[PDB]
This record gives structure tokens, C-alpha cells and sequence, in this order.
């Protein structure tokens, strides 16, 4: 409750006392009479009054407020929902110089269609090659892709049908922001935020093209001095994952180095970049450690459960942050939450060909301890079906 | 064909603004160490209009927003778009038109008033460069004043003093702009155009404040309820809701002078 | 004030219109305004004319938009005794789509959707599209050379059920359901000046079988010549009144059944036509409760049409055509 | 010249506007008696309602409840029912609308301060066993045991906790408005907690290690909160005697919650600085 | 959404239904009977309730407060109405060196009257000249004027009674705020969260009386970004110009030292000024270095082009940032823009009378290389013709 | 072990879930460590450190209570695990608080 | 604009029940050792509505009566259907709509009354589990 909601009996006594002091001149009321029923109604009406006031208080609370009211509240504080995004990239086309060009150019990359973003020049330049800024036609995450070759849909005289994706990637494509995600993003702005600059830098680095996820420094990456006490980092460092361009989303050093240069500046700490004055830091990447996962006992379940369990374990391993252990208990919980608590189901984490990898150690208990600057990578999920089913045969 | 004195026509003032903008804006005829600054100011103005639209639309989910946002971004990211007066003016006018078509009435007040404040500054560059930047600022301020007038007209006046105060605000902005466009014979023509649009906005806003609903001040003997006042004035007590937007005073004691509509 | 209308050819608030008829309908793409102006002539003083043949109008009905789109024609009449009248006609802004001729360069849309083929068949004359149904994908879309901007749309929205009409703002609404917005329960004895219900039986059909051919890429032989068929049924008509309405693009199971259900809603909506004339002058897709007990109507019906009429003498009445309660 | 008063942006100058005139009558105005008698105006007029509406007297009983005065010549009618309806209405307004409008603002909340703290996600630094070591070797509320310190959850008196939470909410609401991190804005933010940050150094620092700041109390009294609609917030003391509350002996003699909350907030604000102490001093009232 | 004040007729219909069902056993509410009046009275109560509810909930919206509920509810967050502010400027007095100086001086400029806004020394400096930052006694824009020569109202022994303003520039006067100019600046300081960027410092330092423009350091200055054992920059230095106030736009050390003490703080480094806690800095001025530009070959161009080139060269050299070379290329390219590629036009930079100046060198390409804490100030641009051409005839 | 470095709300949720899971445990059923770790892995996420331990009060012996090799409490029939007290402790240093 | 006070409007209460259901039913946010019980409760409710429909239809032979029964089985056989609030509420609302459209008037009395008796119990679980049930 938020207002008070007094004891019912006391409220009814007060209502009856008022009605007797005013209307009946101080005398009590005959039970099951017109005045008794009048008093009972009033009471019901005042109970509804209390309720309406309570909810009118609720309708001005960021956490419990209808979406429309939520958006209207957040527009007063500077938080607006995020619109839908179109994918983007560059296309390099070639042909004989001097040919005619029109604004109706459309490219077919894989299964998607793309269009010119800027104004197309009137004539193909004398070099014989044109590089064009290109956006997708359909908004959302479908426009994102990792392709290198494409064809021209609308044929133009003197221009070869083969075009190239200049860069090999199409970033940016995102969908509309829901109401619950917008609620939890607005409510993160009013609440008291310690280490505000860390979350600010993360939320800014998330805007770099094709940056899928942003993570803090994992647990396997803390540090201790000679005395035996934890040291707090004086800089601002974190990891990023380009999950739809590179293998495992791990990018080479040059990309994250450019991201660092864009975010903090060069030299860092002078406010030349995005961050404030006197804010140093470093954006990092990781090295992949290949892991095989083996699920035993999954042939006893219905095909739907097997398929969903494999999907969920693949999803979990692929989204595991860098510098964090891949314990057997987590995979086993993923399997238990689907198959039930009395199902036989055993998982095993191995290295491909039982080879040693840098930054990977198998503790006795069976986990995969992963050192700093490294990240687990799902090589393959294999299920061992030794013909065991529900009824012999 | 009777006239149309219930509505503003914003076409002549926008054409005059186009003329006065393209006369004093040519980033190909200013000194080379100032073109980047001038063009960055232009892009900053377009960014302001974009933010205005993004704050006024809000919960507009249809794909038309989803495109308009992409069009704004495609215009802003490009580099050679604002180096031409034609493209810059088309972007500015179309941005203001899209900002207009996103809401109706009061919703577009705060936004537009912020814009009037943004372009209430003057340029420190000299010669032709300062004239170009000032052309940017003047275009923004005059378009904002015109569209704020159109926004005021789309909503009903709650009190004669309120409508007259809104008209006072807008007429003051327009007179300020005319004095600017007349200071040392910059352009006489835009001064005359602004003067004409000012007299037009005067006729429309004054008619709105005095005659859209014919507000009268009824004199009641002693303060009275809202329902009783509504029933005695109109003969219809359900119109009590109408007596609350204009009168301040507790619902059980409204008066003893009650503003309302003619009968 | 009873005052419904205030017409604006551009700002000129018509104050002379001696009569008016404004019709809106779902069975078609447009509407039809018809104003009647006086236009005196003093054969010594100077006279002025208006050759609009295209000058744009709207009809704010009862303080609210009703129409949007004197484009139609000017029809200055004469007579000795009651002459000098000017009938102006004004169709809906979605008209050139009706009287034009497609001028798209290519003619062969490949790997497109009906929405897209409709967006490029309209944005040649600046008619913003109010797409509010769905996105259906189709491989081959070849427009007959210069057919008509409206025939092609009607063809592309009939083989995937989508009503195509015009709103009050001046846009093209391609919907699949209703416009919501429920309203007055017309009861016999309450406001119906006149009524006429007719649920005939010569325009119904038990089984509609849709056949065709597959137009996808690679699909040939049996899977593109034999399989595609569907048989939808209306378990309300009665005896075996069969039919076969054949399909004309990328015959998928869903495509077949959908064209089938589209026509099974057309024939349905024609098999109970309720024309009502009410008194004073918002229902182009509205549903209302209607109660006419003597003809056994106690049901919720959708207004397909809406016609406001006026004439300074004895009028101000609205004629609605409604939609069956199957 | 101008005389500047602190603000969310340093030391701005302030001013005063002219009394406009229009401000709807607020909660304070409504009284059972002033609108019990008012509702008698809603009845019709005529020989059946004239006298009774003229003889409508109203008095106040013990517990408010403006009733009608039944002199020994009364005439039971509906007029007294109208007095009753008006009185009720004032009662339900004062118990339903005045709260839930008083509780929607962090600067007037009275009975919903803990809920406001749950909204602001306020976590205490001194109450967790995994506290930072730079927070001191033994915080005022930690007592010593062979294996390290031990924090003791304190249950402050209801009035003191109400005032403390209210002050904390005011300061968190002000901080959420995005201050610049100079000393004037910080002091203005943490002002409701009755604590000020004052540097220790005099010479231009910027060349020495340890730029420390001591916390100094600005008053011995939280400004409280009034549930009523007319009055003045009753102040409460902002400290606790350790022996009166019967706490373990190792704790400080006087424990100040406002000081600990302020220290948390300022140590979180200036975390990115690499060299900064905060020398806490035991302050007796 | 969800719940809102009900249509009057619907509210009364529901009250009547409740009254007749829960009290009168289902009987209809016969008009003009006592139950009709009781129902009317209950409906009136609920209407007054809903209306009063919608009233205060509006009285708490900043977009519709009633001004005095706006001056509070905004003084609790630290946003106050700006009052009418005073004008400020610089004066310069002369007298016998060592004279006694008072604190209550007052200067008469035309119709106004000004007073020292800084600390007045005990004695006149030995040089005999003393510059002061004064401020008007009365607020308002009238304090802004353009008067150069004023008198000393209180005659002080050993001090000239004729003072001069520096450029007759008194900048900084304005008026108070109304209830509508205050809604904005409130309902907007609620949408933006301050940040401490370089833009912020550069726009804060421009608030000082009559600072035309503020520049960062230049190429030829060398910056100690960090002060004290630290791993991130915490020093920041400027260059302010008072173009239309001082000679060449350079102010003596006395004024920029005051700007430093106002911005970064008295005990610098403890957040006592307008800067963030722990970020010392300095606002340094520069010294003028006169340069004499020789445009060789403009006489033959039509007088309009020569006048344009002069008014562009003088304006480019005036606004040149301190500690930045005045290279010959940057000057040549001002002629190539108006004169076109078919003109011959040479540019030379020299020191006046071929004299040597502190902090001036000439590069091998003729560039005027300036050591830092200096600024290139124009002496006089001169046009000459030595190469003969057929431009005449 | 390792909850204090989580938001007080999260610690409160994990405590109220553990106290209820142990109270409702069927008689004669082992209280295993995996079933407790999950109650922590669901709300804290897989990036947080959270180890659990089960011990007898004052390390005393109780009839029908044994400990397995993996640390689970094995219970004999006619015996049911009843909660004495759930305790939060932090011994492994981390950077959560800094 | 006369109102047909001869008639009950069930749309507002249906949308209100939808909101109230989706507010207190999130089988992805309840303790792992109660999710199976909660989902089983949901499935049992849908089974009750199915039995209601089958007891009220009786001698209905049309193929709609064959498809509706097939859809009830298909939804009760699958496992991951009631783990999402959307599918759970849609199944419940369409089941009640079909139980309504299967008969008329008196016929639907006893059946509906039995449902009111079945759902007149309270949940024994605690925390969010009790709230979901």
C-alpha cells in the first residue's frame, strides 16, 4: 500500500458515527434498515476512493506506469526511446567510364536488397570505379550481414553486374526499442549510480558500428599487490564483442585500438575524444580458446527437448563474457531447467584433439578455467546417442 | 468566395525567407578559412531541428518515422550537402514541415520556443561570413516564429489575456527580426515581407483571442459551485467541466466572477 | 448550430452552395463531392469566372473532416427561368491512380512484396500510402504495359485480401480488417427515417475452389502445375452452389485460401445489404449495433458506404450501406 | 556585486518574481466546516428548502468532524445530509488526495521514504561485509574481533530514521540532476545531510600527493517532515549515543548516519581522482 | 491510460445503479423524490472529488505550475531566476608613483557611475599606471555604453582626475527574468546533465567581461599535461583575447591572473573555482609581435579586388591564434581565391624596419615562426609593384 | 560465500529463496550443493562468483547426517534437513567494491 | 447515441484480466524448483476448459468440432507452450470463447458453475510461485 488504508472496522465505525451525529441526531442505527444500507454503500464508495487515489499516485512512478505515460514522463527528463535502424556500408561498382547512372540503383547482397544513401553522381567517374555509401531497404537486424560479393538487380548499360562490399560488412542494423527495455533504461538514469563514468563509457562504446556486446573486466582478471590486498584500477578498461562479423566476435587488435582512439583521444585524457577531460582508459579484445561440449543421455528425451537444449547451450557458450570460467554446473543447470530434475544428463567439456591451448586449464572438478584476455569458443556440440531410447529396440 | 480570416497562410513568409536566405548564403563565395565554420553552423541548425522532431514524435511507431530518422541521418552524415544553398534551404524547410506535421497544438510549444532561443544569437565572423551565419540564424528564428503562430492558432484560447499574451510574444519576435533585417539596409525587401506577415499574424491572433469563443465575464452574487454556475449560465450542468479550464478557484467555490462563453 | 459543412476550394469558405452530396465507400478507391453554386450574371457589369478544372477541395462535415480531394469538372448550366447554376464535382485525391497509366521504367519487379509494388505504383503522383495490413512476398510482378494505376493495385490486393479505399485526410488506406471506432446503436423507432434490408440468394456460393500455377524460381512440373489447389467453404449458404475462381500470381496454399476468403467475404457482404436513411449528419468502416426486429436484425454490422445529402428545403439526411452479420 | 547563493551549478545569483495572483487554492484551504456549509447550496430553492437552508448551523466536535448543531427545535430534512456529504468529502480529500500527492515528490515525502530509497537504488557502503579497505581501517559502526571487523546493523529510532531517509532522498534527487564536480556543487548536493566538505590544504596543491578533505557538520539537527498541511517540519537530532542504544563498546561514542551517507556519496563522486583521502573526525554535539 | 475521470453522465448512471441495487432493492430512482436528491448529492461529491484531484496534480507539473509553485519546486533543486546583472569593464588610472589609494573609489563615465570590482592595491605601482576591472553601480543594460574618457569622482591626492576606459567597452549588462522566460531554463535544465568537456571550459572562460574569443594552446607551446605523481592529465591552459578592448587583443598579466583565480581556484587544485575537483590550470596571455606584410603585385588588380584582399589579410592576421606561425602559404591562398589562377601575386612577411624582435624567427621558406606565448599582430599591410606587366596599356 | 559484493536486493532475494527451498525439502532427501548454486546462478548471472557450503551447527555430529565426497548432506530416512541459519560471508577479494 | 442497456459488454473485463494475469505470471522469473508445478497448474486449468467444452458440445458432428478437439490436444501435448505468458493467456481466452460459442443459455450453466468451484482455491507455494498460481 502507499497511502494508509486504515482498519476497515474503524472506518465503518467512523462513517456510522458521522451519519448518526448528523442525520439521526445522535441515535444509533437499526440494523438492516435504509440507513444501514446507505452507510454500507458510502463505505464501499470511500474504499474505491482510497483505491483511486493510490493508483493516481502509481501512474506517476517510473517503474509502474503505462508505456504511453512512461514515454511522456521520460521525454521530460531527456530520455527518448531508440528508433529503428537501417544497415549501412559501402559498395564498390565498376564498368566502362562515362556511362549513365540514375538514382534507381539497387543491389542484391545474399538475400537482402540495398540502395544508395548519398546522391549518385551523374556519370561514372573516369577512373572506372565508383564507391557508394549504401543503406539497407528493410529496417531491423536482418539487414546486417557479412558478405563480400553481390549482384546488381536493376541492370545498367555498360556496368558489370558484379559489385563488391567495400569493407565486407554491413553494420548498424537494429530494431525498435521495446517498452520494458526503455523502462529499465530510463530507470537507470534517475537512480543513484556509483562509478557513473564506467557505465557512461560502456554505453558510448556500444554505439561503434558492429559492436554487439560490451563487457566489464571478468573475474579472472583482478590483481593483487605484494601485501595481499586487491588493487583498484585507476583506468577504465572493458571488452567488446563483434558477434556478427568475426569468429566468436573477437576482433583483431587494430579495430579495438581505433575504438580506443575514438573514445578517449590521442593522447588520452585531454578531452579530444568522446570522454571528458582527464579520463584515460583502454578498450580491449580477447583470444579464443576452442572448446568441445559433449552431451550424454539426451536421446531419452523427446526431439523438441533435445533441440531446445542444444540451442540453449550453444547460445550460452557463445555469449559467455571473456575472462570467465565455463563451469560444468552451468551447462548442467541449462539442461536441468528443460529436461526435469530426475533426468539422467551428463555434460563434458574437452579440448579439440586433447591439445593444450594457451590460457586454458582443466581444474580437477571438470571446469575450464580461462585466464585473462581469453574467451571460450564453441567449436562443436556433439550428442552421443548410443541407441538408448524409452523402449528397448 | 468569402475570405479565410480564421487561419494563417505560411507560404508567402516562407518564400520571402527562402529569398533572404539564398541571397546571403553562399559557402562558395566566402573566405576559405571560414567555410567549414559556416557549414558546421548550418549542420548544427539542422541537428537542432532533428532533435526537435525526435522529442515531439516520441511514441510514433509507424515506419514513416523509421524512414524520416534515416533521412535526417543520411543528410547530416554527408559532407557536401550543405555546401549548396539549394540543398541547405530544402533541408531546412522540409525539416520544419516534418516537425510541424508530427503533433498538434500545445505539444509543439516548448520545442519551438527552445528553437527561438537557440537562434537568438549573433555571429562573430566578419564581412560575408558573419552575414552567412546570420542568415542561418534569421531563417531559423523566422520559421520558428511562423510555425509557433500556426501552433498557437490550432488550440483554443482559455482566457482573453492568455491569447493576447501569446500574440504579444510572437509579435515581439517578429518586430525584433524586422529591426534586424533593417539595421543598415541589409535587405529592405525582407523587412517589408516580415512587416506584412506581422500584420497578418496580428489579425488572426487578435481574432482568436477575442472572438474564437466569445468569452464573457459573468457576475454572480457571491461565490457558487461549479455545477450550479454551469446550470444557471447554460441550462446544462454537464458543461461544468468547461468552467474549470478558465476559472481558478476550488470546484465548490467558483467566482464570484466567472469567465465563460457567450450564450 | 445545425451547420455541418464548410467547403474550402483553397480557403474560400463556400457560403452559396445551394445543395451538396458527399459519398464515401469501401467498394471503390475514391469519393464524389457535388456542390451547386449560384453564379449570377449581370449583362452590363464585369463578370469573373473560375476555370478551376483542378484547384483542390475539402468538406469539413459538422466541424470535422469528411472529404479531401473542383478537380472533377465544372458544369455551368443555363435556362430561362431558373438558370445560372454551376455544378462542381470533386473526386478523391486518390484519383490519378484511377485515370492515369503506369509509367514505371522497368515493368518487372523481381523478389518484391505487394506493399513495395504498391508504393512505387503510387509515389509517381504523391499519394502517401496508409499500409496497415501485412507484407506478402512474391517473386514475379510484371505490370501489363500501361494498364492503369488502379487496376494493377486492385489486382494486387484482391489475390491477398486487402480492402483498398481512401480516408478523410487524403491518403490511400490498404487495410485487411476494420477501422474499429464503434458508435451509435441505430434502433428501429429511434432514428431510422427509412430502411431496406435485402439478403438475396443469387450471389452466394458454398464451395470456392481456387486453382492456379506456381511462379516461384526453380519450381516446375507437378509441383507447379498439379498441386496448387484449395477449397474454402461458407457453412452458411446451404446446398451445393460450387464455384471456381482461378488465381493469377504465385499460387501458394496461403495465397489460394486467401484469395478464396477474400471473395468469400465479398459475396458474404453482398448477401445482406441494409440501406438506412437517418436524419442529421464517421462510419466508413465503423461497426454499429442495429435493431430492426420486424426483419429480424439484432446484430452488429459494418457500414460499407456513407452518403451525406443536403438541399435547402427538406433534407440533411445520411444514407448508410451496412455489412452482414454472418 | 550581486551576492551569490549556492546552486546546482555553483554559485549563481538569485532573484524574486512579482506576485502574479493566480494559484489555485491548495490542500491547506479545504476544511470540513468551510465546505460542509458550502454544500447546502446544492439543494433546490422553495418553501420546502428555504427555512432549513437558513437554519443550517455547524459546529466542531472533538475529532474534527464538523457536524450540525441539533438545537432543541430541529426539523429533520435533507439539509443536514448535505452538511454530512460535504464533511465527508473534505475528510476523504484530506485522507486520500493530500497523501499520494505529498508522496510523489522527494522533497515532501513523509511515509514513503524507504520506497523512495528503493527507487533510487541507494546502497550503503558501510553495511556490507565486502567493503572497500580505503573506507577506513574500522568504520564507526564496526566492532573488532580476532578475525577482522564486524558490522552491526543499527535500528535507528523511527523519527530519526524518517528524517535521515528524507534528507538522503533530497540529496540524491539533487545529485541526479547532473552536477559538475567542484566543491560548491558537491556541498550544495550534500547540504540536506548537514555535512560540508572542506579542504585541508592551503598552498596551491597540484604538486603534492594526498589532496584530502575533511567533513564538517553544519548543524546538529535534521530538518524533519510534517505530515500535516499547515505548520513547520519538527527538527530531530542527527546523532545517536552509543550507550543509550545499548550497542557494543568498540563503536564510536556518537554515531551519525548523515555523515556516513555523505561520505559514501562524496567518495563515489571523486573516485576517478587518483590521490584523495577523507579524514573523518569524531564529532560530539 | 487505465483509469481517468469518468464521463459525468456515466458517473451518475453508475451511482444511481449502485444506490438502487444495494439500498432500494432494485427499485427505480423516481425523479423529484428524496432518493433523487440523495443520488444527485452523492454524484456532486464525486464530481468535486475528481475535479479537485485533477487540479493539484496539474499544480505539480512544471509545464503548468502557477508561477509561485514554480519558483519553489525549482529552488529545492537549485534553479533560481536570474536577476538584473551589472555591466563590467576596465579602467586605467595614472598618478605620481607611490600615491595612497583608497578602496571606495568611484568613476564617472558620462551618466553612469562605476566602482572597482577587484581588490585595489594599497599604493600606486612604481610605473605610474594602474588598470582596474570596474563594475556599474546600477544594474541593467544602460550600464552598457560606449564612453572613453571619464572623471574620478573622489579627488585622491597624487592621482590624475582623468581616467580612460579601455576601448569604451563596458560589456555585461542585462535585465531580470519573467515567469515565462523562467519556465525555459528550468524546463530545460531538467533535460541536460552537465559534463566537464573542453567545450565546457572554453565556453565558461568566455563569460568573463569582454572576452571575444578563447583559443587552446598552439603548435609551438609545450604543455605539461600532468602535475604531480599522476597517470592522467590534470593541467589545462588557455589563451584569451580581448580583441575590441586591448591593443592587438592582448591583455596584461593582471587580468588573466584574475581569470585564473576565478576559474580554477585560489588554492589551485581543490575545486574552489568553477573547475572540477583536482584539475589545476592557468589562463595565459601572449605578447605582441608586429609583422609587416608586403603584397607584391596587387596594384594592377581592379581596386575592388585590392580592397577585398586587404580587408581579408588584415582580418586573418588579427584573429591569428597565439603561438602559431603566419606561413606564407596561408597568405598567398587569400589572393588565389579572389584573383584567380591567372594572376601573379607574391606575398612577403618582414619585421618593421628589419628590426629583431623577441620570439620571432623566419623559416627557410619565409614563414614567420613565432615562439609561443607570443602572437602575430599586424603593423601595416603595404602594396607595391616591381615586376612589370602588360596590365596597363 | 561471495554474496556481499552483490546489490542488497539481490542478496535479499537469494536469502529468501534459499530459506524457502530448504524449508520445503522432502524428508530423507539429500540437500545437494548443485541445487543451491543454481538459486544463485539464476539471479546473479554467470559472471558472478558464488560458492555455497553446508555445515553442521558448531561442526557437531547429528544422527543421520553424513557428508559426501562432493560436500552434499546425505540424510537417512526419518530425517529432514531443517534450516538453522543462512550466513553471508566474503573471503575472496574482488574488485566489485573499489 | 443510445446505449443498448439490454446487453453485457465483456471486452473491458477481459482486457483487465489479461493485464492482471500477465502482471503476476512470468514462469521465467520464478524459482527453478517451482516452475514445473506452476506450468502444470496452467495446463490443468486448460484441461478443465477442454473438458467443459467436450461436455457441452455433445452431439455436434461438424468438422469444426473435430478440429477444435485436435487443437486442444495439440496444445496440451506440447511442453513449451505455457512457458510464455502470451501463449498461456491466448489459449485460456480462446478456450473460454469456444466454450461460450458452443451452446446457448441454460445449457452453459452447470459447466461454468463447476469452473467457479475449481478455481475457488488458493496456492500453497510461497513468494512469486504462490502469486503465479
Amino acid at each position: 500500500c502507499t497511502i494508509q488504508r486504515p482498519d476497515p472496522q474503524d472506518l465503518r465505525n467512523d462513517i456510522a458515527t458521522r451519519f448518526s451525529t448528523n442525520v439521526l441526531g445522535g441515535a444509533p442505527i437499526i440494523p438492516e434498515s435504509n440507513e444501514f444500507y446507505v452507510v454500507s454503500l458510502e463505505y464501499a464508495m470511500q474504499e474505491e476512493f482510497y483505491a483511486f487515489g493510490e493508483q493516481m499516485w502509481r501512474e506517476r512512478d517510473p517503474r509502474f506506469a503505462c508505456c504511453e505515460n512512461l514515454v511522456k514522463m521520460a521525454a521530460e527528463r531527456g530520455v527518448y526511446p531508440k528508433p529503428a535502424q537501417f544497415a549501412q556500408g559501402y559498395v564498390r561498382m565498376t564498368g566502362t567510364p562515362g556511362s549513365a547512372l540514375n538514382q534507381g540503383l539497387r543491389f542484391q547482397f545474399g538475400n537482402q536488397t540495398y540502395e544508395p544513401a548519398s546522391v549518385v553522381p551523374d556519370q561514372l567517374p573516369a577512373t572506372g570505379i565508383l564507391v557508394l555509401r549504401v543503406s539497407a531497404v528493410n529496417p531491423g537486424p536482418s539487414g546486417n550481414a557479412r558478405v563480400t560479393d553481390g549482384t546488381l538487380v536493376t541492370p545498367v548499360p555498360g556496368i558489370s553486374s558484379a559489385v563488391t562490399a567495400y569493407g565486407g560488412n554491413f553494420c548498424g542494423g537494429s530494431d525498435e526499442e521495446e517498452c520494458e527495455q526503455f523502462r529499465t533504461r530510463y530507470l537507470q538514469r534517475l537512480q543513484y549510480q556509483p562509478r557513473f563514468t564506467v557505465e557512461w563509457l560502456k554505453s558510448k562504446a556500444a554505439e561503434w558500428p558492429c559492436v554487439t556486446d560490451v563487457f566489464d573486466l571478468g573475474p579472472n582478471c583482478c590483481a593483487v599487490n605484494a601485501l595481499g590486498e586487491v588493487v583498484c584500477p585507476n583506468n577504465f578498461e572493458f571488452y567488446v564483442l563483434f558477434r556478427d562479423t568475426f569468429d566468436c566476435g573477437l576482433a583483431p587488435q587494430c579495430v579495438v585500438d581505433e575504438i580506443t582512439d575514438w573514445l578517449f583521444g590521442s593522447p588520452q585524457g585531454l578531452g579530444l575524444g568522446e570522454a571528458e577531460f582527464g579520463i584515460c582508459g583502454k578498450v580491449r579484445t580477447a583470444a579464443p580458446v576452442k572448446l568441445d561440449i559433449i552431451l550424454d543421455g539426451l536421446s531419452c528425451a523427446t526431439p523438441a527437448q533435445s533441440r531446445v537444449v542444444e540451442e540453449r547451450v550453444t547460445d550460452f557458450v557463445n555469449r559467455l563474457p571473456p575472462s570467465t570460467n565455463l563451469t560444468i554446473d552451468q551447462l548442467r543447470f541449462i539442461g536441468l531447467q528443460v529436461l526435469g530434475p530426475s533426468f539422467n544428463f551428463n555434460v563434458a567439456i574437452r579440448s579439440p584433439n586433447d591439445a593444450v591451448q594457451p590460457g586454458l586449464r582443466f581444474t580437477s572438478c571438470g571446469d575450464a578455467e580461462i585466464d585473462c584476455d581469453y574467451k571460450a569458443c564453441l567449436n562443436s556440440v556433439v550428442v552421443i546417442n548410443n541407441n538408448v531410447t524409452t523402449s528397448g529396440c | 468566395l468569402v475570405g479565410n480570416l480564421v487561419a494563417l497562410a505560411l507560404a508567402p513568409i516562407i518564400t520571402a525567407t527562402e529569398g533572404s536566405f539564398k541571397r546571403h548564403f553562399s559557402p562558395d563565395n566566402i573566405r576559405y578559412y571560414n567555410t567549414e565554420a559556416v557549414v558546421s553552423t548550418m549542420a548544427q541548425a539542422v541537428t537542432q531541428v532533428q532533435n526537435a522532431y525526435l522529442a515531439i514524435s516520441g511514441n510514433d511507431t509507424s515506419q514513416d518515422k523509421w524512414t524520416t530518422v534515416r533521412d535526417f541521418r543520411n543528410v547530416l552524415i554527408d559532407e557536401f550537402t550543405f555546401y549548396s544553398p539549394a540543398n541547405a534551404w530544402n533541408v531546412l524547410r522540409n525539416g520544419f514541415a516534418i516537425l510541424d506535421a508530427a503533433a498538434t497544438g500545445s505539444d509543439k510549444f516548448n520545442v519551438l520556443r527552445n528553437l527561438i532561443n537557440w537562434s537568438s544569437t549573433h555571429s562573430d565572423l566578419d564581412g560575408e561570413s558573419g552575414d552567412a551565419e546570420n542568415a542561418i540564424f534569421t531563417a531559423v528564428r523566422v520559421l520558428s516564429a511562423a510555425y509557433l503562430a500556426k501552433a498557437y492558432t490550432e488550440t483554443a484560447a482559455t482566457t482573453v489575456n492568455e491569447g493576447l499574451t501569446q500574440y504579444d510574444l510572437i509579435a515581439a519576435v517578429l518586430e525584433q527580426e524586422a529591426q534586424i533585417a533593417k539595421d543598415d539596409c541589409h535587405d529592405n525587401e525582407f523587412f517589408l515581407q516580415i512587416r506584412a506577415f506581422a500584420v497578418d499574424v496580428a489579425r488572426v491572433m487578435v481574432n482568436r483571442a477575442y472572438n474564437s469563443p466569445s468569452l464573457i465575464v459573468y457576475a454572480f452574487p457571491g461565490t457558487v459551485h461549479g455545477l450550479v454556475a454551469a446550470w444557471e449560465i447554460f441550462g446544462d450542468a454537464k458543461r461544468s467541466r468547461d468552467l474549470e479550464a478558465r476559472n481558478n478557484g476550488s470546484p465548490w467555490a467558483v467566482g464570484p466572477k466567472i469567465i465563460s462563453e457567450r450564450v | 448550430m445545425i451547420k455541418p459543412m464548410r467547403i474550402f476550394i483553397g480557403g474560400e469558405e463556400l457560403v452559396t452552395y445551394t445543395s451538396a452530396q458527399l459519398q464515401r465507400t469501401k467498394k471503390q478507391m475514391t469519393g464524389s463531392l457535388t456542390v451547386e453554386i449560384f453564379l449570377d450574371y449581370v449583362p452590363t457589369k464585369p463578370t469573373i469566372v473560375n476555370a478551376v478544372r483542378g484547384k483542390e477541395i475539402l468538406v469539413y462535415i459538422m466541424g470535422e473532416l469528411a472529404f479531401t480531394g473542383a478537380g472533377g469538372d465544372v458544369s455551368v448550366n443555363f435556362s430561362k427561368g431558373n438558370g445560372y447554376s454551376v455544378t462542381l464535382t470533386a473526386r478523391g485525391r486518390t484519383k490519378y491512380l484511377i485515370d492515369s497509366s503506369q509509367t514505371h521504367p522497368t515493368g518487372f519487379f523481381k523478389n518484391t512484396s505487394d506493399k513495395k509494388v504498391i508504393e512505387t505504383l503510387v509515389k509517381e503522383h504523391n499519394v502517401v500510402l496508409q499500409w496497415d495490413a501485412e507484407e506478402i512476398d512474391e517473386p514475379k510482378v510484371t505490370l501489363r504495359d500501361g494498364n492503369r494505376i488502379y487496376n494493377e493495385i486492385f489486382e494486387r490486393c484482391n489475390q491477398n485480401c486487402h480492402f483498398a479505399y481512401e480516408t478523410r485526410d487524403g491518403k490511400l488506406l490498404i487495410t485487411d480488417g476494420t477501422n474499429g471506432t464503434v458508435g451509435e446503436d441505430i434502433i428501429l423507432g429511434y432514428n431510422i427515417l427509412d430502411f431496406s434490408a435485402e439478403q438475396s440468394e443469387d450471389q452466394a456460393n458454398s464451395q470456392i475452389t481456387v486453382k492456379g500455377h506456381r511462379t516461384q524460381k526453380g519450381v516446375w512440373g507437378n509441383d507447379a502445375i498439379v498441386q496448387p489447389v484449395q477449397t474454402v467453404a461458407d457453412s452458411w449458404v446451404g446446398a451445393n452452389i460450387p464455384l471456381t475462381i482461378q488465381h493469377y500470381g504465385d499460387a501458394t496454399n496461403e495465397g489460394l485460401q486467401r484469395r478464396a476468403k477474400f471473395e468469400a467475404d465479398r459475396r458474404a457482404a453482398e448477401s445482406k445489404s441494409v440501406s438506412v436513411t437517418v436524419f442529421h449528419v464517421w462510419d466508413i468502416g465503423t461497426v454499429h449495433y442495429v435493431e430492426i426486429p420486424p426483419e429480424g436484425i439484432f446484430d452488429v454490422l459494418e457500414c460499407v458506404s456513407l452518403t451525406y445529402t443536403v438541399d435547402a428545403k427538406s433534407t440533411l439526411e445520411t444514407k448508410l450501406e451496412l455489412a452482414p452479420p454472418p | 556585486m550581486n551576492v551569490l547563493i549556492p546552486g546546482i551549478d555553483g554559485m549563481v545569483s538569485a532573484g524574486t518574481l512579482e506576485y502574479t495572483g493566480c494559484c489555485p487554492p491548495s490542500f491547506a484551504d479545504v476544511d470540513e466546516c468551510t465546505l460542509a456549509t458550502a454544500f447546502v447550496g446544492l439543494l433546490p430553492s422553495g418553501p420546502l428548502w428555504d427555512r432549513p437552508k437558513y437554519e443550517a448551523i455547524t459546529t466542531i466536535t472533538e475529532a474534527g468532524n464538523c457536524a450540525a448543531c441539533w438545537t432543541t427545535d430541529h426539523c429533520p430534512t435533507l439539509v443536514d445530509y448535505a452538511v454530512n456529504v460535504g464533511a465527508r468529502l473534505a475528510s476523504v480529500i484530506e485522507r486520500t488526495i493530500w497523501p499520494a500527492v505529498r508522496e510523489s515528490d522527494p522533497f515532501t515525502a513523509v511515509t514513503s521514504t524507504a520506497d523512495w530509497l528503493n527507487r533510487f537504488d541507494w546502497v550503503n557502503c558501510f553495511e556490507t561485509s565486502c567493503r572497500s579497505k580505503e573506507l577506513g581501517e574500522k568504520t564507526p559502526i564496526e566492532y573488532m574481533t580476532d578475525c577482522g571487523p564486524v558490522y552491526v546493523k543499527i535500528t535507528y529510532p523511527p523519527s530519526l530514521q524518517q528524517a535521515f531517509e528524507s534528507a538522503l532522498i533530497k540529496s540524491l534527487e539533487r545529485l541526479s540532476m547532473g552536477i559538475i564536480k567542484n566543491l560548491a556543487a558537491i556541498n550544495f548536493v550534500i547540504e540536506p545531510l548537514k555535512v560540508r566538505v572542506v579542504p585541508v590544504d592551503t598552498t596551491d596543491a597540484c604538486e603534492n600527493e594526498t589532496l584530502c578533505v575533511v567533513l564538517e557538520k553544519t548543524s546538529d539537527f535534521f530538518d524533519g517532515v510534517n505530515a500535516n498541511t499547515c505548520g513547520i517540519p519538527t527538527p530531530v537530532a542527527a546523532y545517536i549515543d552509543r550507550d543509550v542504544m545499548q550497542l557494543p563498546s568498540d563503536l564510536d561514542k556518537y554515531i551519525w548516519p548523515g555523515h556516513m551517507a555523505a561520505e559514501c556519496i562524496v567518495r563515489s563522486l571523486l573516485s576517478h581522482v587518483s590521490r584523495f583521502c577523507l579524514i573523518r573526525t569524531e564529532q560530539a554535539p
